[PDB]
């Protein structure tokens, strides 16, 4: 009962068989979640669009991916990934920010439990690709703990609003390291030219940054 | 996502961030600098990195 | 109940994590022994890929100072009327009491390897071994 | 005082034999079916060999006998198999009852 | 540590490789009872390396002395030396 | 009842060797067991790399020294899911030893599955047997291959429902699924009734100090 | 459950004791086929098919209320048929070690 139900995709998929001719049948995508991190997907094929509605619902919640989330509002760091010939670049963003992302993004976000991030869809917009592609990096995403652990140094959170307080958000569960680690004078970072585009103002899309209802 | 080794170096951002704006005497500076050798290891990493930020500022 | 995702952590990691979701109302009855002695490496499901470049598998060979000896003799007598009773752990061959007489004599002081195969199958021979060359 | 796993590997009976080519074994037949002989001679694996014409009655389970090694377990690979296929058994020639 | 750990070294038990009958070993133009105990009795034809079980080098080596000989009037093209017949065996060829 | 559920239950886990375990066994009986055999390094699998003390002649050993732990780490993990009055289930398609491993089971009050694993076992479980029925808490393989020598379905089938697993896997076998691996030979009958003794001390030595806490805190 | 069959037998005891006493029959020596002579003469049904006659008479689960199956073939999921398959196959292990009108 604490789960919500929400269909991502219904297509109408036919087959060739010399007894009938031309098949019919139903495949829908469904995301569940409960808002709390948990959330999955299902695929359903029925000759019946509700029966397909009930597996596909029915399956989801034996598959369901537990997903991180940093401060129970967002994802904790940006993700990009490539899932076939899809591209999503998720953006961690601060508190009232909104959900700026891709519709069925936005729905499987609502299931999960994340009410600020950004996110950018290249490449084929399939569907199933996309919601794969996107539990799949919400998934691999590292948490802040996870990080303090494996570097064994603390990870500290800087804030403008906060000034320059240092804020502590992970410790090493472990023996800390004393080693000060690597000052690298220029990180050899893969950065994506859209990005690069936005901060220096040469992008001048008509359609970005549109005033949009609540979401 | 952006070509060539090190990105970063072609944004606006990072060529600003030079500290180096040079007297007005300055007009032309030479670079000499070897390829291979450990030696000048360093410069080569200069040409690489500080040449474009100065030559910004 | 727990999530069918094989491919994605482990059993200890999705089910901890449906634990902790409150998903999952009470813990399996494995989940506190698994907390109190994990495994050494977490059941992480991994693709096995083949190596293509210059990696190579690093399971190294097995073999011992012996080993050269061993071949020596059995090139020189083959396998021998003694047969190898290998159910006994404690079994000593032909070419296994050549080898003991061989190291015994090189540590009394001899280097040559000629000299010490021949002087061990004198050795043997006096002591009651057929020793049969084959050449 | 307990000896580490490298000594017992190293004087173990088994790696003092050197490759199995040819080397004389004793063996215990442990199962027989109709007239074929599985006979296990301290290996990983063991060896069937078909019943001999000559005292064919005399050879019963538990029954030692002399073997000579071809190859401890009979492995190949093939056209566009991406790991050495194997039929789990060893391959060796049985001589005659061993006393 | 211990001396019982495994040291690294090449293989002492490892078998020479099966040296080809040719191998180390003179092949001449000249030699025209060698040439022909590589060719079919009956139709001269050269014989190959699955039959005469030699190696790359070898097998092109007789073929070599086997072109010459015949073209320089040392070997029958057409058949094997009569006189020649009588040589070892060496093929693996059975017609009967 | 939490005086009884965590004087019964928790204490054993506040001890590294409860039940006394590394008692049961050495890298002497394993050695003579013939549990360091693998196979050949052909047949070898990338995943047992690192549990493969080496190759001698082609043949591939396995590291007793990491043999012992993971066969201390997988009988004191049994021992504890016995104690708690877990399902125990033993599969192994190998027919050679089918009988004996079932033999085992009916010995130890435990469950065996040697026969051709039906498709769904484990994941449709609630409709072969029924909505109410109960799931192993714990499989043992003592062989992980099927007889194509590809992984048991058992296996992922387990690691779907959450079923931790013991095995033991050969040089040719996937530890990538497996809970508790235990690298061995699996094809050596010695070294199968060596597994089979030692998971049946086990699980006896379990079942006997639960019934010996038990009345010992009814006589409290 | 067993429960469910307990108190089916309780009933079908108490009619019995019932029916016993319609027929002024002796309730102990009230057999099955008094029973059933009883029952066609007090509900005549001529109805070819015998099982669809009234019939006044006495498939099982292989758990207990903890879980855990009686039988430990039960996973199989034909644990009738391998157990009697082992049993078999013990006995041919036996006779190898130690050594009409049916169909
Ligand atoms: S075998 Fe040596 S040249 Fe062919
Ligand atoms: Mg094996």
């Amino acid at each position: 009962e604490d789960f919500d139900t929400r269909i991502l995709e219904v297509r109408n998929v036919f087959t060739m068989t010399a007894k009938e001719g031309r098949k019919k049948s139903i495949r829908v995508l469904v995301a569940v979640g409960n808002g709390k991190g948990a959330a999955g997907f299902s695929i359903g094929k029925a000759t019946d669009r509700m029966d397909a509605f009930r597996k596909a619902k029915n399956r989801a919640v034996h598959h369901l991916h537990y997903i991180e989330r940093y401060e129970d509002h967002t994802i904790f760091h940006d993700i990009s990934l490539r899932f076939k010939r899809t591209h999503i670049k998720m953006k961690k963003q601060p508190k009232g920010y909104g959900l700026r992302c891709h519709r069925a993004i936005i729905t499987i976000c609502r299931l999960i439990g994340i009410k600020d991030m950004y996110a950018k869809v290249s490449g084929s917009i399939n569907m199933l690709s996309l919601t794969q592609g996107l539990f799949r990096g919400l998934s691999r995403q590292e948490t802040h703990q996870q990080l303090a652990d494996k570097k064994g140094l603390h990870v500290v959170e800087i804030r403008e609003e906060c000034g320059p307080l240092p804020i502590v958000v992970a410790s090493p569960r472990g023996p800390l390291r004393k080693d000060p680690e690597p000052e690298d004078e220029v990180p050899d970072v893969k950065l994506d030219w859209e990005d690069v585009k936005t901060a220096q103002g040469m992008k001048r899309s008509v359609w970005s940054n549109l005033k949009r209802a609540a979401t | 996502p952006m070509k060539g080794r090190f990105p970063i170096r072609r944004t606006l951002q990072y060529l600003s961030q030079g500290n180096v704006v040079f007297k007005d005497s300055v007009k032309v500076m030479t670079v000499n600098y070897n390829t291979h050798g450990e030696l000048g290891e360093g410069a080569r990493k200069f040409v690489f990195f500080n040449i474009p930020q100065i030559q910004y500022k | 109940a727990g999530s069918r995702l094989e491919t994605v952590g482990s059993i200890f990691s999705r089910t901890r994590d449906l634990v902790r979701a409150g998903v999952l109302k009470e813990k399996p009855l494995w989940f506190d022994v698994y907390d109190a002695f994990p495994p050494l490496r977490e059941p992480v499901f991994q693709r096995p890929r083949v190596r293509y470049g210059k990696a190579k598998a690093p399971i190294q060979d097995i073999w011992y100072h012996e080993d050269r000896i061993r071949a020596k003799f059995y090139s020189v007598y083959g396998s021998g009327q003694r047969a190898f009773d290998l159910f006994n752990p404690n079994f000593k061959s032909t070419c296994q009491r050549f080898v003991e007489k061989y190291t015994e004599l090189q540590k009394l002081g001899e280097t040559d390897e000629e000299k010490l195969f021949v002087e061990t199958g004198k050795a043997l021979l006096a002591e009651g071994v057929i020793l049969r060359r084959v050449g | 005082n307990v000896e580490s796993f490298a000594s017992m590997l190293r004087h173990s009976p088994l790696t003092q034999m050197g490759p199995a080519k040819d080397k004389l074994v004793i063996g215990r037949i442990f199962h027989i079916v109709e007239n074929d002989l599985y006979i296990d001679f301290g290996g990983k694996f063991h060896c069937v060999c078909r019943r001999p014409e000559v005292d064919g009655e005399k050879y019963q389970k538990g029954t030692r006998v002399r073997l000579r090694l071809l190859d401890l377990e009979l492995t190949s690979r093939f056209l566009g198999a991406t790991t050495d296929t194997t039929v789990l058994e060893a391959n060796a020639v049985l001589l005659g009852i061993q006393e | 540590s211990n001396e019982d750990l495994p040291i690294s070294m090449e293989n002492p038990y490892k078998e020479p490789l099966k040296k080809c009958i040719l191998c180390g070993k003179h092949v001449d133009y000249k030699n025209v009872q060698l040439l022909s105990q590589f060719v079919s009795p009956f139709t001269g034809c050269i014989y190959g390396r699955h039959i005469t079980g030699l190696c790359g080098k070898k097998q092109k080596e007789i073929t070599k002395a086997i072109k010459r000989a015949q073209i320089m009037g040392f070997m029958p093209v057409t058949y094997k030396d009569p006189a020649y017949l009588k040589d070892p065996k060496v093929c693996n060829i059975r017609y009967r | 009842s939490t005086d009884f559920n965590d004087k019964i239950l928790n204490e054993p886990l506040k001890h590294s060797d409860f039940f006394n375990v590394k008692e049961l066994f050495s890298v002497r009986s394993l050695f003579d067991a013939r549990v360091h055999l693998g196979h050949k390094a052909g047949c070898r699998h990338r995943f047992m790399e690192p549990y493969i003390f080496g190759s001698r002649l082609d043949h591939d050993i396995i590291d007793l020294e990491q043999t012992a732990t993971h066969l201390q780490l997988a009988l004191n993990f049994t021992a504890h899911m016995a104690y708690r009055k877990g399902i125990i289930l033993f599969i192994s398609r190998n027919r050679q030893f089918s009988y004996l491993i079932e033999n085992m089971a009916r010995d130890c009050g435990e469950y065996a599955h040697t026969r051709y694993f039906r498709g769904g076992m484990l994941t449709n479980a609630r409709l072969l047997f029924g909505p109410t029925v109960r799931l192993p808490d714990l499989i043992i393989f003592l062989h992980t291959l099927n007889n194509i020598f590809e992984p048991h379905v058992a296996v992922r089938d387990a690691a779907k429902m959450n079923i931790p697993t013991v095995g033991i896997v050969d040089t040719n076998c996937n530890p990538c699924l497996i809970t508790y691996p235990v690298p061995g030979n699996d094809d050596s009958p010695l070294a199968v009734h060596l597994y089979c003794r030692l998971f049946q001390t086990a699980i006896t030595r379990a079942k006997e100090k639960r019934q010996q806490v038990e009345a010992l805190y009814r006589l409290q | 459950t067993e429960d469910f069959i307990k108190k089916q037998i309780e009933e079908f005891n108490i009619g019995k004791r019932h029916l016993a006493n319609m027929m002024g029959e002796d309730p102990e020596t009230f057999t099955q086929e008094d029973i059933d002579r009883a029952i066609a003469y007090l509900f005549p049904s001529g109805l070819f098919e015998k099982r669809a006659r009234p019939v006044m008479k006495h498939r099982a689960i292989q758990w207990g209320e903890d879980g855990r199956p009686f039988h430990y073939l039960f996973y199989t999921g034909k644990q009738s048929y391998y157990s009697l398959m082992h049993d078999v196959y013990g006995m041919l292990l036996n006779l190898e070690k130690h050594q009409i009108g049916s169909r």
